[PDB]
RNA sequence: AAUUAUUAUUAUAAAUAUUAUUUUAAAAAUAUAAAAAUAAAUUAUAAC
């Protein structure tokens, strides 16, 4: 008795990539987008990667012992000269991080803490909620209850896997204000130039269409930074 | 010493020197213990 | 593995009337190649010969040194460079024979001292 | 000359003079990095050809940047954890939610219908054990639902435990909690979170292993034995009262003897040989903590203790009509247990250890102990195996490092 | 049991002198020779910790001094 | 193309109406009595990531698919054609007793994926393979210095190994239990 | 008896029911408050514990409601490019120009002061 | 799997899956002049091209198929289309008030109207056959679907939507005038009818709390 | 260590002991001096690490 | 075809073998040490120990060679 | 080689003996009533027990 | 010498360290290598 084995055709000459065209799936706006494993067809219900580092024990066991891989603790060209990324390689760094650009920031800093802001555009277009903090060079902003996800926290062997919701910094690109009197949008600048008993003879946030302006207020310094056993007190540091 | 962060590019350390200084009396550091 | 050879276990035959193996157990070896062997549990203070524990004692005791040890992590890195996978780096290498390692095997210790 | 292709990773022959190649040992080729350059990946640190470059930060932001927490948020989270006993009396509730829901297995003759699915109350009985932490197989819960003695019982058990969850308090908790409260002192562990240690089992504790039984009733209906196992011995943690604690080491060594162990099928019975007899022996409870006890070595075929503790049996209790039989059960096997007495054949008799040894068990050509031996959680190629010095083996060749001739061989020292 | 070092009394040389000739003699003295690229240490991965030959092999650490003794002669013993 | 910039919301579908950039909500041309009446497009979208991922769990399989074993796909194939039809208590068994490595691949991915099953709520015993494939993977590259000054490129092949494990409970198996008679020759000794 | 009760030892050491009760049904429930004040904004959907004090929110303070620019000039256009390292010098003045920022590039090119635990495996030590 | 849903599934494969023109034409191709005039649309030039193009949903001709036609799924998961279509948050605003929600979500309760008459058309058939074999666990959210989708519960639909929640409606009540009586179910197992007292009791509460609703 | 000496670095030893393009030379007397400030702040102020 | 029954082998290991009837009667002095039996392949009656092609009892002739009578497996 | 091999001429040798008693076998085994796992019949363990009486 | 490859890279100094890499249960051609005959070391030998 024996079995078939029926040798396959896609081990001749194996089908090619349809490859895009300006990084363009053709009909990816025609049809439904569903988990990429149910209309896809290849359905597995545990995919396994070999090439992983928790695996390791598995493949490199597998493996005859009479296949023996030199090198496995030097390299044979010099490794330690400096060397750029692969093309793909940065395409994905330069997009994780692109507050590198010189300037990143947005040249007037308008958003600050405890601003009446709501979001215009995206995910939950419309939603109004006061800022609590500001990531200033990246052009984002963290706001009160819009756009909160569950931060999971690993944790080693004392603490269990913990998960906490926290909302997330959203792009000041996509959120206007909450302007105290007319609630629609409006921009906001420093302005210069004295009106009414400025103290400094100037406005510090002018709104356009009220026109009520907004001060500019500061970010705040540690109080409690210290080490008395360290630190000079003032006046040793005022004795000219 | 060089190194290789995490993206890969290499690094280094300012250089140094050792010197072994012959002390004439046993010291030593009492860690808190 | 290595090479698909049949491994044979060819042994002796009469071994309870023998004088050193009288009651010795061949399942699995010792636990590291340079003890007495397991034992039959119904004899366990049973006299072997006191000669051939002379050229073993004198023999599981170069084992026992650091130098030996020395041996035993430098092999590896001679596998790794000779190409032998699955060989763990010398660094993190366990030591073959310790000391408190040891007391486990100087618990059946008091046979003549 | 050059065949084939310009490129460093080519199919065709090449030459040195038109196309001089740096030589490269292994490097990727142009469908990805396979499992053969990647072991430098996770060794050597980098691909062993020295040229690549090594990327190793969507690792960094696998592992790293996950798991950092600032000081300042280090101490405050675990006062930020749920409260288990609400995710006890919350998920209990969804767990049956679902349980309800759950078809009756069909029954058309001919063939065996095909049990229900399981995703139905995958997920929240994911919740209800893992802060329990005794992880249950969802077969016990899907073929439970399927027979049509124990749909409704194990349902039921879990309506009336949730009812004594819901009434009383999770007191397998408290007992953790009163660790933090008693010996006295101020600190309580909290208010104990709870509801609205000197006890006994307690009600849920006890309706807590009622359907953990019932649970691995489900286990043996559908034969898979190491497993209800691992769920009778779990609750073994539950009970602190010698009569509950007789019961269910009753019922592990009762799934014992069919999961293969011989062994512990006696433990689990010689607990139930010490806490049984507290009760009145004339049902057949009374009899039962001794039969496994003994039963459980008329399997592991040393008849001689058997053939005394179904004698201890006999004084106490007076007619357990199982203890009874193993009284002539023992008399169809002489004289071929007591004359074939030998202390080694033990002919394996179920498929336990007949499956256990299909998986775990050493195989040919492959996991046998000339492929890789293991040592110290590490894996070592055949030759560097401590446990022999046998032919192959490096020990052969050691030398005697300058030292005492300690050898008297010439060709092999 | 033969020891070098309850030798080297009867031989007066020392101890780190006896087992030099028991040993090649690059893991000594300062001539060539290549130990083997795994011996040499590794960095310290996320998991792994450091090593080093001088910690790994203490015994074949170079006596940098013996051959100070031996092999190469002062500049204080020619002037 | 970028969805980053090229798509903010697939949810929506930008129009020009009088001249206005607006973005009206994104439909499908789903089915009805003999009409075509549309529906949210990422409502008709729910369904399907959910009917279908809830249609597949509750069907009693385990599809296991373990990628990049260190193997040629060519050599793989031929000693995968004798595990097709056999139940996976004949599979580990028969895996376990022939030499090559791809068998010890199989059993490693077979144990795997008969442990990924119970959790998931299929007998042990009743487990019968179904569909057990192979697909070439991503290959390596070692140069292969040969003599007067040519050479070429070793190249290791590595594959892949979907699996699927159908469960039938009727599935009966032949006696494996039954000791030859030379062997019951074991009534000496005992 | 105490010496069948010896045997319980010989019985015991293979114990194999207590890897269990480890954690109990609670693994852990939330711990009471280590201090009164906590230095972090809440979690969402997480109530603040009973009695602790969180910070406030210092919301912007409430409002009250020459020559601007002249167009005589386009030397509004940079005349020091901002891809130049900067002076590194948030005093206010340019520290040491150039001479500095390789000084301080040393500390770009070699390590940062805040850098923490580095995942490659090529690492200093 | 072309044609998508012969019987059970909701997805297909009409007009928006188009007509690749440049590959190797499979099957049906019974004569070569099928390649400037394939004339697929006749009857037999497509049973022969329709059978063998992407998969006609059999898992592999032995494997494990779904069992999509019984009560006991298509209900179970009509639970949680309206679940999701639309979440409780409008369900309670619904079902508590009665104050407009606002016009998103009035276009969320309408998105979801025409949700619930796809499921149905393309699963009404199924339906109408496990109800003999449909359980009263299961016969009992045959109601309680149609208002978190809010409608009022009372060939095309609507003729068959009506005759079949008529006949429903007895069959629960039969149940529930089988229950007042109600044999013994279980002897064994569970001679003592536990949970079956308030579970049972619920049902008959929150039946005829749908029927002032109806 | 490369010994070719470049031409920016000592445009930048030179503003950086005294503004090179506004500030006047330092007499040559001072600056060979030990009281030129680079060498001044190294006689009374020295920095050194030594860890 | 839908589906078969499981490719599974059946118990050949009481089959007559081409390569196990090289053992019926193969020496085998030195394989065992303590429990020698008489002939261990052999199985009496039956033809080259094939448990399945059973013979005994069934009229054959052998006027110099024993023959064990029937018996059910 | 003097041309290049269609598919149907690659198959061709998977026809005869040689390939099929190479890959495509099936070895009888049995459970050793001692050992426990499986065994092909002539080849024993390496048990004191699975070694003097040979299951 | 493209290499972890036919290799004592030997200017020098040297003399009793077992000082640490070589699979396989068959048959032919070939390849190395091998008792007997038409005072020496040789043959050829396409012979064990």
């Amino acid at each position: 008795m024996y079995a078939r084995y029926r040798t396959r055709s896609r081990f001749y000459k194996r089908p090619e990539k349809m490859l895009k065209a300006y990084n363009v799936s053709p009909n990816l706006l025609r049809l439904p987008k569903v988990k990429p494993g149910l209309l896809k067809g290849i359905y597995t219900d545990e995919k396994i990667d070999l090439r992983d580092r928790e695996r390791l024990e598995l493949v490199e066991s597998i493996r005859h012992p009479k296949e023996r891989d030199f090198y496995q603790d030097h390299t044979y060209h010099n490794q330690w000269i400096a060397r750029d990324l692969e093309s793909h390689q940065k395409i994905q760094i330069a997009g994780r991080y692109p507050y590198f650009s010189p300037d990143y920031e947005i040249k007037p800093w308008i958003w600050y803490p405890g601003d009446t802001v709501e979001v215009v555009s995206g995910e939950g277009a419309g939603q109004r909620g006061a800022i609590i903090a500001v990531v200033k060079y990246k052009n984002e902003i963290l706001v009160q209850n819009v756009n909160v996800q569950d931060v999971v926290i690993p944790a080693s062997e004392t603490r269990p896997e913990q998960v906490v919701q926290r909302e997330h910094p959203i792009s000041v690109l996509r959120v206007r204000h909450v302007d105290p009197s007319t609630n629609q949008l409006c921009h906001l600048e420093i302005v210069k130039v004295r009106n009414k008993e400025t103290g400094e003879l100037e406005e510090r946030r002018i709104s356009l269409e009220s026109g009520a302006l907004l001060p500019i207020p500061a970010p705040e310094e540690t109080v409690e930074a210290g080490d008395p056993l360290k630190d000079t007190a003032i006046q040793d540091a005022d004795e000219e | 010493r060089r190194f290789k962060n995490e993206v890969g590019e290499i690094k280094s350390l300012p250089d140094y020197k050792v010197a072994v200084v012959e002390l004439d009396s046993p010291v030593s550091i009492v860690f808190k213990q | 593995r290595s090479d698909n050879v049949a491994m044979y276990f060819v042994e002796y035959k009469n071994r309870d009337m023998s004088d050193n193996h009288k009651g010795e157990d061949y399942t699995a070896g010792p636990e590291r190649f340079f003890l007495p062997p397991r034992i039959i549990e119904t004899e366990k203070g049973i006299q072997r010969p006191p000669h051939m524990q002379m050229a073993f004692d004198r023999w599981a005791s170069k084992f026992k040194t650091e130098e030996f040890h020395h041996w035993w992590r430098l092999r590896h890195a001679k596998l790794r460079y000779w190409g032998v996978r699955n060989v763990p780096h010398p660094s993190d290498v366990d030591p073959l024979w310790t000391e408190k390692e040891e007391e486990e095997w100087h618990n059946e210790m008091l046979a003549n001292t | 000359y050059q065949r084939g292709s310009w490129a460093p990773g080519s199919k065709h022959q090449k030459h040195m003079s038109l196309n001089p190649t740096m030589y490269l040992y292994r490097f990727a080729g142009p469908h990805g990095p396979g499992p053969y350059v990647m072991k430098y990946w996770w060794t050597l640190g980098c691909f062993p050809t020295g040229i690549e470059r090594p990327f190793r930060l969507p690792e960094f932001l696998a592992s790293y940047q996950q798991q950092h927490v600032p000081i300042e948020v280090e101490e405050w989270l675990q006062c930020f954890v749920k409260n288990p006993y609400e995710e006890l009396k919350d998920a209990t509730s969804s767990l049956l939610k679902c349980l309800e829901e759950v078809p009756i297995r069909e029954n058309t003759r001919g063939y065996r219908s095909i049990e229900s699915g399981v995703s139905s109350f995958a997920a929240p009985l994911a919740q209800f054990e893992r802060q329990l932490n005794v992880r249950v197989p969802s077969l016990a819960v899907r073929a439970a639902l399927g027979s049509p003695a124990l749909r409704e019982r194990l349902k039921d058990d879990l309506f009336e435990y949730n009812e004594s969850l819901s009434a009383c308090g999770s007191t397998p908790h408290r007992r953790l909690a009163r660790l933090a409260f008693d010996e006295p002192l101020t600190l309580p562990g909290g208010i104990n979170n709870s509801d609205d240690p000197n006890p006994s089992t307690s009600d849920d504790e006890k309706k807590l292993i009622r359907l953990l039984t019932t649970f691995s009733e489900g286990c043996t209906l559908k034969e898979d034995y190491e497993s209800a196992f691992s769920l009778l011995s779990s609750s073994l943690g539950f009970s602190h009262d010698d009569n509950t604690d007789g019961v269910v080491h009753s019922n592990a060594s009762a799934a014992a003897i069919l999961g293969g162990l011989y062994k512990e099928a006696e433990f689990h019975g010689r607990q139930a040989a010490l806490l049984e007899p507290q009760a009145m022996s004339s049902r057949k409870s009374g009899g039962r903590g001794y039969v496994l006890w003994a039963t459980a070595t008329a399997y592991q075929e040393d008849f001689d203790r058997a053939s005394r503790i179904v004698e201890k049996g006999l004084e106490v209790f007076p007619d357990n009509a199982d203890l009874k039989s193993i009284q002539e059960k023992l008399a169809g096997a002489v004289p071929a247990a007591s004359s074939a007495s030998p202390l080694c054949t033990r002919m394996v008799r179920s498929k336990g250890q007949q499956a256990r040894a299909l998986l775990h068990g050493s195989g040919r050509s492959f996991d046998n102990e000339f492929d890789w031996v293991v040592f110290k959680n590490k894996l070592y190629p055949s030759k560097m195996n401590p446990s022999s010095n046998e032919m192959g083996s490096v020990f052969r060749r050691v030398g005697d490092f300058g030292g005492h001739i300690s050898t008297s061989r010439s060709l092999e020292p | 049991r033969f020891n070098l070092d309850e030798a080297a009394a009867e031989l007066q040389l020392d101890e780190a002198y006896v087992a030099s000739l028991y040993k090649p003699l690059h893991y000594t003295y300062s001539m060539k020779g290549q130990r083997y690229p795994a011996e040499q240490g590794r960095t310290s991965r996320p998991g792994s910790l450091a090593a080093s030959r001088d910690r790994m092999f203490p015994l074949y650490r170079r006596n940098y001094k013996l051959n100070r003794e031996l092999r190469v002669l002062d500049h204080r013993r020619i002037s | 193309w970028l969805t980053k910039s090229n798509l903010p919301d697939v949810n929506r579908w930008e129009k020009v109406v009088n001249s206005q950039r607006v973005t009206e909500d994104r439909w499908a041309l789903v089915e009805e009595d003999g009409v075509m009446y549309q529906v949210n497009w990422k409502m008709y979208c729910e369904r399907l990531e959910t009917e279908l991922q809830k249609a597949q769990d509750q069907l009693p399989q385990y599809s296991f698919m373990m990628k990049a074993v260190p193997s040629a796909w060519k050599k793989l194939d031929i000693e995968l054609s004798v595990l097709r039809g056999l139940s996976v208590r004949e599979a580990m068994a028969q895996c376990k007793l022939s030499p090559r490595k791809g068998h010890m691949a199989v059993f490693r991915a077979l144990e795997v994926a008969q442990q990924g099953a119970e959790g998931k709520g299929l007998d042990k015993e009743h487990l019968r393979i179904a569909y057990i494939t192979c697909m070439p993977g991503p290959t390596d590259k070692q140069v292969d210095i040969r003599s007067r000054g040519y050479y070429a490129w070793k190249t290791k092949k590595s594959s892949h190994l979907l699996l699927t494990l159908a469960e039938d409970p009727e599935m009966v198996l032949p006696d494996r239990t039954a000791i030859p008679y030379a062997s019951l020759m074991t009534m000496k000794r005992a | 008896e105490l010496f069948a009760q010896r045997a319980q030892r010989q019985y015991g050491h293979g114990v194999l029911r207590h890897i269990r009760g480890v954690a109990g049904p609670l693994p852990d429930g939330p711990a009471p408050p280590p201090e009164v004040y906590m230095p972090f904004r809440p979690f969402v959907g997480m109530p603040v514990p009973p009695g602790v004090r969180t910070p406030p929110e210092p919301t912007l303070g409430k409002v009250l409601d020459s020559s601007s620019t002249p167009a005589s000039r386009d030397a509004a256009w940079y005349e020091i490019p901002t891809q130049f390292h900067t002076h590194t010098y948030a005093d206010g003045t340019p520290q040491s120009r150039s001479a500095s920022l390789a000084k301080a590039t040393k500390y770009i090119h070699g390590m940062p002061h805040n850098m923490g635990q580095l995942y490659s495996y090529h690492r200093p030590y | 799997c072309i044609s998508g849903g012969g019987r059970g599934d909701l997805f297909t494969r009409h007009a928006s899956a188009f007509k690749p023109p440049a590959f190797g034409v499979l099957r049906g191709l019974t004569h070569s002049s099928q390649t400037t005039h394939p004339q697929t649309g006749q009857l037999r030039a497509r049973k022969l091209i329709q059978h063998a193009m992407h998969d006609r949903t059999l898992s592999g001709s032995g494997h494990h198929r779904t069992a999509v036609a019984t009560w006991s799924y298509l209900l179970p998961s009509l639970r949680q289309n309206v679940e999701q279509a639309v979440p409780d948050t409008l369900y309670e605003k619904l079902l508590t008030d009665e104050v407009p929600l606002t016009p998103a979500e009035s276009r969320q309760l309408a998105d979801a109207h025409r949700l619930l008459r796809f499921e149905l058309q393309k699963r009404i058939g199924l339906l109408e056959d496990s109800l003999a074999d449909a359980a009263l666990p299961y016969l009992l959210q045959w109601p309680a679907l149609f208002q978190r989708a809010w409608l009022r519960l009372p060939g095309a639909l609507v003729p068959r939507l009506a005759q079949l929640t008529r006949h429903v409606i007895r069959c629960v009540e039969e149940d529930l005038g089988r229950l007042e009586h109600g044999s013994e179910p279980r002897e064994d197992g569970a001679p003592r009818s536990r949970r079956q007292v308030t579970l049972e009791a619920a049902w008959r509460a929150q039946w005829a709390s749908l029927l002032s609703w109806h | 260590w490369n010994p070719i000496a470049g031409k920016i670095g000592l445009v930048n030893r030179k503003a950086e002991e005294w503004g090179w393009p506004h500030q006047r030379p330092p007499p040559t007397g001072l600056r060979r001096s030990p009281e030129y400030f680079p060498f001044f702040f190294s006689r009374y102020f020295p920095d050194v690490e030594v860890r | 075809v839908v589906q078969r029954p499981v490719r599974d082998p059946p118990q050949t290991l009481y089959n007559v073998n081409p390569i196990r009837a090289r053992f019926v009667y193969r020496r085998d002095k030195a394989l065992f040490d303590k429990y020698h039996v008489t002939a261990r392949n052999l199985a009496p009656g039956f033809s080259q120990g094939a448990l399945n092609s059973d013979l005994r009892a069934l009229g054959f002739y052998t006027p110099d060679h024993p023959q064990v009578p029937y018996t059910p497996l | 080689p003097k041309r290049k091999k269609n598919p149907m001429q690659l198959r061709r040798k998977t026809y005869g003996l040689h390939f099929k008693e190479r890959y495509l076998k099936l070895e009888e085994w049995y459970f050793c009533p001692l050992c426990a796992e499986p065994k092909k019949q002539g080849e024993w363990c390496r048990r004191e027990d699975c070694r003097q009486i040979k299951p």
